[PDB]
């Protein structure tokens, strides 16, 4: 590790690990080995000069967008204007998105359409991959996920799309456990997102798993496997340029003792970059069903729902209504 | 002892600017608490962009470096706030009509302000060692840097760290080389840190434990009070503990009214 000349106090002096270096002072350095400031300078200088970082740049660099690509995001669309335009172009890579809302409101429905979004070409708003679904409550609903890919190649007027294999390009795994969870992110996906070009990371639910174990020594263990799955989740949305998505039930009736509280607590709160909130409401909208070559036969109900923004560093608090049909989840416009 | 050590950021809050001062000073360290969405990254992005401010304007006209160990800086974000300024110092130039700061909105654009926001990224705790340990060779090199950011100096050091005690040594070790490095280049540190619990009706507390806050000067915690955004001031050297509400736009942080708010609260005495 560079020169070995001022290498004979440091490897003598146990401190060969170049992390550990930088946190104590010079004079401390001078107290560990028989070094002067001008060596224990010098030491601590190439040390913190041979760490890898990612260079310097400027927020104009960031905007244009001309500085170190890993800092570059991209925009996975929802598949609906609307919804990409509420959420300033969508859903954004290296992020963790939670999508928190109570029961049937639509936080699966959102994820599987994403499913298929991820797999358009740069051009239509996708990243161009697969995905993987981490399940960890009920079965995946493969009926209703081949009704929306056959809706969507249905509305495409491309072949372009028509020609993706969408089910070929989504991977399910279940975790029945906290444990496999942390062992399914750190070990299986990984591979997926360097071999199978995976773009999207889903979990659904986070919190589902947090189902009942009380015990405190399990509790100290409930929330060190949280930080290590979140880090790890964090870790490869950078790493991969991936967005990372979170199913998670809102804890609605013990907290509010209709206002809602995510279940979590905040130490996984600290992680989210970008907290989402479905809910449904009593209103409903008349739609005329038409089919295809078949014309418009009558009005059928489709129940509003509304998302709002709980945080976000560039969203505000914002509402936004939506709706669920054969085709997905459509956005409404406003207000 | 000159008149750049006493210069103070402007939040855009007059009310925050009350109980930090005038602003947040340079050569000291200030820390911003809060639970998330509070507007920990909002209030930093903001004086980002309010030390740009020209002097004939009332401002510091420096630079800021922002440090982002989170990876919550989207730039779209920093664009609304600095449009805004630009937009308050056009305003200002309009009605105060002088020849001097006509002249500096031909150069205040919203570019030239996401030009001066130098941007680092880390994305563990040892990178920030290295960025903190190389800053001297950088400051020099831009003297007119009157502001550094690190959103958030709790991130890198929440893991698992298995002697806490390495943890509080590195943590002292940072806040000692803030402390240096806003007096010997005169330039404000504003830390922000996230809030955890404690157990032993569970409440929030600073992160990083009681050995972490002695080196700064000032520490606020943004909170929320019904549907509206507050600051506490937590420490200050003026020992006065207030809570001033405050709120956050498209432009950025703002009065709540223009103007409304005031409390008091204080401590031993
Ligand atoms: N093809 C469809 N057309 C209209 N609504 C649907 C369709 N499929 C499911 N839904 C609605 O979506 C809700 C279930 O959404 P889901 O994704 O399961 O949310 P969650 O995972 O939060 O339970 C139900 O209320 C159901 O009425
Ligand atoms: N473009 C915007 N317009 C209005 N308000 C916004 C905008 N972007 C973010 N906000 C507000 O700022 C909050 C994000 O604050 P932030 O500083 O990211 O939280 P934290 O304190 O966790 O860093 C959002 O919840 C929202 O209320
Ligand atoms: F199907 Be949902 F995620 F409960
Ligand atoms: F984006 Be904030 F710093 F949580």
């Amino acid at each position: 590790d560079l020169n070995p000349r001022i290498i004979y106090s440091i490897k003598k002096a146990h401190l060969h690990d170049y992390g550990t270096i930088l946190s104590l002072s010079a004079a401390d350095i001078q107290r560990m080995t028989r070094l002067s400031a001008s060596d224990v300078h010098q030491l601590q200088k190439t040390v913190a000069e041979r760490i890898r970082r990612t260079p310097h740049t400027t927020a104009f660099h960031l905007h244009r967008r001309s500085g170190p690509a890993e800092l570059n995001r991209d925009h996975l669309t929802t598949g609906c204007q609307q919804l990409d335009s509420f959420l300033r172009g969508g859903i954004l890579t290296r992020t963790l998105t939670e999508i928190a809302g109570e029961s049937a409101s639509g936080k699966t429905q959102l994820c599987m359409q994403l499913c298929l979004t991820v797999q358009l070409p740069e051009q239509m708003g996708g990243l161009g991959g697969g995905a993987v679904y981490i399940c960890t409550e009920d079965v995946f609903p493969n009926k209703r996920l081949v009704q929306m890919i056959s809706q969507l190649k249905q509305r495409a007027h491309d072949v372009k799309v028509k020609d993706i294999c969408f089910t070929d390009n989504i991977f399910i795994e279940h975790a029945a456990e906290l444990d496999d969870l942390h062992y399914c992110v750190s070990k299986k996906v990984p591979v997926l997102l360097a071999q199978r070009h995976v773009k999207l990371i889903i979990i659904d639910s986070i919190a589902a798993l947090f189902r009942c174990e009380h015990d405190s020594q399990s509790l100290q263990e409930r929330a060190r496997l949280m930080q290590l799955i979140a880090s790890k989740l964090l870790q490869l949305a950078n790493q991969f340029n991936v967005p990372a998505i979170c199913v998670n039930q809102v804890s609605d009736v013990v907290e509010q003792h209709r206002k809602v509280i995510p279940t979590l607590g905040i130490s996984w709160a600290n992680h989210v970059t970008v907290r989402l909130m479905l809910m449904r409401t009593n209103y409903k909208l008349p739609v005329q069903q038409k089919n295809i070559e078949g014309d418009v036969i009558g009005s059928l109900d489709v129940q509003i729902r509304t998302m709002e923004v709980l945080f976000a560093p560039h969203l505000p608090n914002s509402l936004c209504r939506f709706i669920v049909d054969q085709d997905g989840v459509k956005g409404l416009p406003a207000k | 002892k000159d008149e750049r050590s006493q210069l103070s950021i402007v939040t855009f809050s007059e009310q925050l600017d009350q109980i930090l001062g005038g602003g947040v000073p340079l050569t000291k360290i200030t820390e911003i608490c809060g639970a998330p969405g509070v507007g920990k990254t909002q209030l930093s992005m903001q004086l980002s962009v309010d030390v740009q401010i020209p002097k004939c304007f009332g401002g510091v006209e420096g630079q800021a470096i922002y440090i982002d160990t989170e990876g919550s800086f989207i730039v779209d974000r920093v664009v609304d706030i600095a449009t805004a300024t630009v937009q308050h110092c056009q305003h200002i130039a309009s009605i105060e009509n002088n020849a001097e700061q006509a002249d500096s909105m031909q150069s205040l654009t919203m570019e030239s302000i996401l030009e001066g926001i130098h941007y680092f990224r880390c994305h563990d705790y040892v990178q920030l060692l290295a960025l903190v340990h190389t800053l001297p060779d950088f400051l020099k090199q831009h003297p007119q840097i009157c502001l550094i950011v690190v959103d958030s100096i709790a991130f890198p050091f929440r893991h698992h760290f298995e002697d806490y005690a390495l943890r509080t040594r590195l943590l002292n070790g940072l806040a000692q080389s803030f402390i240096k490095l806003a007096v010997d280049f005169k330039l404000a540190v504003l830390l922000t840190n996230q809030m955890t619990t404690k157990i032993s009706t569970s409440h929030l507390i600073p992160a990083l434990g009681e050995s972490w806050g002695h080196s700064s000067t000032i520490r606020l915690i943004l909170y929320w009070q019904e549907k509206s955004r507050y600051a506490l001031l937590y420490k200050s050297p003026s020992h006065k503990q207030i809570s001033v509400p405050f709120q956050i736009t498209t432009a950025g942080i703002r009065d709540v009214c223009p103007t409304s708010g005031d409390l008091i609260s204080m401590d031993v005495g």
